[PDB]
């Protein structure tokens, strides 16, 4: 058995951690305020009806 | 009370205005989510007893002193006056899920009851427990679409207690 | 009958039968031809599925026919089984009618004080009307057995 066969050969990725998503997390943040607006704006719609006039 | 479909209806009435394509999206919506209702409505009718047996067995369990001897659910008639309370609470937030619509909340259980929870001892922190105990339990049986349909009556029941 | 519903309710009211009302008796007559199927399905095969939910039965409750058991020997077990039968009949009724009123006045009225006097066990009732349901559910479409579950659902609720 004399080819050479190569066996562990190391990975693409570096051996450091996960970066953090902090600034993802904040542009995320923003998304979900934006959806928020558009559902409150037909609830603050609803709010702003008349008292007793079913 | 009102529905999903009275609620628009009620709308474009006192507006005066026919249905116009949104009112017709809302309608489509509630009929789509109808199904579901319906479904989940039937899981529940079929499964009162065992929700709250399970329910009430985690309130009591989180909160022991409530059916010891100097807690609020001592006694036989007290214990019964608390399960009864527990389903009347299932039974009309399986309600509003049918209509897709918090209303009868507001026109059959929450107005006075916290001022008679108050008058009588009752706790109402310890109720509020307990219908999170139902909500869990329900939950668990209805899947995760009726799940997200039926919490939002479950947490209407909470806030209106809290 | 959903019919009978429909028109109790027009009677009520001192009036005809209302749009709601004719279009709810208009549906169940529409469904009749599946509640046929479903009713002669059950019917048909009454005698399989009580012998297979009191066997799982007593093979889940061992001690309803050990000595001193409530259905102990062998005129307890018929009893027993008949109620079982019982049950399942009304479940083809309710079926056919299309509400709960057949099984309610049958059967269920009166059921629960009962079985309370007679120190029936009301679990093991409910055990064997579920075994019921899975042995209808076995010979069923899945449709025909979400229908016929309706029923059997509803009585073990008013058991329980
Ligand atoms: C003074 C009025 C009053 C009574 C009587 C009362 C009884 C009572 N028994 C309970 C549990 C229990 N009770 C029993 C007793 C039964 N098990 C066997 O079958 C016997 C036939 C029988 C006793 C002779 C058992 C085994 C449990 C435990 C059930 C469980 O673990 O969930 C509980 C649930 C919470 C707890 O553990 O305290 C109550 C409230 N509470 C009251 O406020
Ligand atoms: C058509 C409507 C109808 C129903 C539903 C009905 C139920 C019924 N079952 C009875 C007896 C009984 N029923 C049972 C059944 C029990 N055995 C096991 O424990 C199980 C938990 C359970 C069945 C799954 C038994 C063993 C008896 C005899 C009890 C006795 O005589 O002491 C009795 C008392 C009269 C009699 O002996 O026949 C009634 C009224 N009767 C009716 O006319």
């Amino acid at each position: 058995m004399q080819p050479i066969i190569l066996r562990t050969l190391s990975a693409r990725r570096p051996v450091q951690g996960r970066p953090n998503l902090e600034t993802y997390t904040s542009e995320v943040e923003r998304w979900k305020a934006i959806a928020q607006t558009q559902y409150a704006l037909e609830l603050a719609k609803e709010m702003s009806r008349p008292a007793l006039r079913t | 009370m009102q529905d999903a479909i009275t609620s628009v209806i009620n709308t474009y009435d006192v507006q005066g205005k026919y249905f116009d394509t949104s009112a017709f999206d809302k309608l489509k919506a509630y009929y789509a989510t109808g199904e579901l209702r319906v479904r989940a409505a039937g899981t529940i009718s079929a499964n009162a007893a065992t929700i709250i047996k399970e329910a009430s067995a985690k309130l009591f369990s989180n909160q022991p002193d409530l059916v010891r001897p100097g807690g609020n659910a001592y006694t036989t008639r007290r214990y019964a006056a608390c399960v009864r309370d527990m389903d009347y609470f299932l039974r009309y937030a399986t309600y509003a899920m049918l209509a897709g619509d918090t209303s009868i909340l507001d026109e059959r259980v929450l107005n006075g009851l916290k001022e008679t929870y108050n008058s009588l001892g009752v706790p109402i922190s310890s109720t509020v427990q307990g219908i999170q105990a139902m909500k869990e339990v329900t939950g668990s049986l209805v899947g995760s679409g009726a799940a997200k349909e039926m919490g939002v009556y479950f947490d209407y029941l909470s806030s209106g207690l809290s | 009958s959903a019919i009978t519903k429909a028109i109790l309710n027009a009677d009520a009211e001192a009036r005809y039968l209302s749009p709601g009302e004719i279009d709810v008796v208009r549906g169940y007559l529409a469904s009749g031809e599946r509640r046929v199927r479903v009713a002669r399905v059950l019917s048909d095969n009454a005698l399989r599925i009580v012998r297979g939910a009191g066997d799982t039965m007593f093979q889940k409750r061992p001690d309803l026919v050990a000595p001193g058991g409530n259905a102990y020997g062998e005129v307890r077990t018929a009893k027993c089984l008949r109620d079982l039968d019982y049950f399942l009949r009304l479940v083809t009724y309710g079926v056919l009618a299309g509400d709960t009123s057949p099984i309610d006045e049958i059967g269920l009225i009166g059921i629960k004080e009962t079985y309370s006097l007679l120190e029936v066990p009301v679990p093991g009732v409910i055990d064997g009307i579920k075994a019921a349901k899975q042995q209808a559910a076995a010979l069923l479409s899945s449709e025909d057995a979400a229908e016929a579950s309706f029923y059997f659902d509803y009585v073990i609720s008013a058991m329980s």
